[PDB]
This record gives structure tokens, C-alpha cells and sequence, in this order.
């Protein structure tokens, strides 16, 4: 999930966006 | 070293962002 | 999923997240 | 530049936000 990808990894943009909704 | 890493309230802040008018849904854990 | 931002795509990322500051782009 | 690192490579949300003002 998020915290995977933008917290323990580096997340780029759309990867952050693809979150919304 | 600088970090790159979004974590907690720099996290909601970033979706915060982002997400402008789409909204978002959040949990932290 | 493409991470890369490119061409028109990246002044519209930069729109985005800059907001209020704005910002300068050059393609070089 | 922005180019070098957000298209031919992958920037962070803060390496984007770094080209703001």
C-alpha cells in the first residue's frame, strides 16, 4: 500500500495521485 | 543525507497536495 | 503507472505541486 | 535539471517539489 511504496521505498508522482479518490 | 521518504504527517500532507479537489482516504498504522 | 514525468506532463506536475509558489521550467 | 531527473529518470515528491518558486 502507500506506506509501502512512499514510505519505506521512494514513491514517484502518479504513484502518490493513484491514491486519491 | 537528505530524505525522500514521506512518512505520517508529511504523507497525509503530500495527498493533502496532490489530491487537491479529488479528495483521498487515509489510515495510519 | 509510467513514474516518468515527461515533456508537457511535467510543467503540469509542477503546476500541481508548486501551487501558490510557482515555478520556472526549462527544457535544456 | 528537471528533465534529467523526472523523465529520463524517476524523482521523489520532494526532488519535484525541490524545481518550485
Amino acid at each position: 500500500g502507500i506506506v509501502e511504496q512512499c514510505c519505506t521505498s521512494i514513491c514517484s508522482l502518479y504513484q502518490l495521485e493513484n491514491y486519491c479518490n | 543525507f537528505v530524505n525522500q521518504h514521506l512518512c505520517g504527517s508529511h504523507l497525509v500532507e503530500a495527498l493533502y497536495l496532490v489530491c487537491g479537489e479529488r479528495g483521498f482516504f487515509y489510515v495510519p498504522a
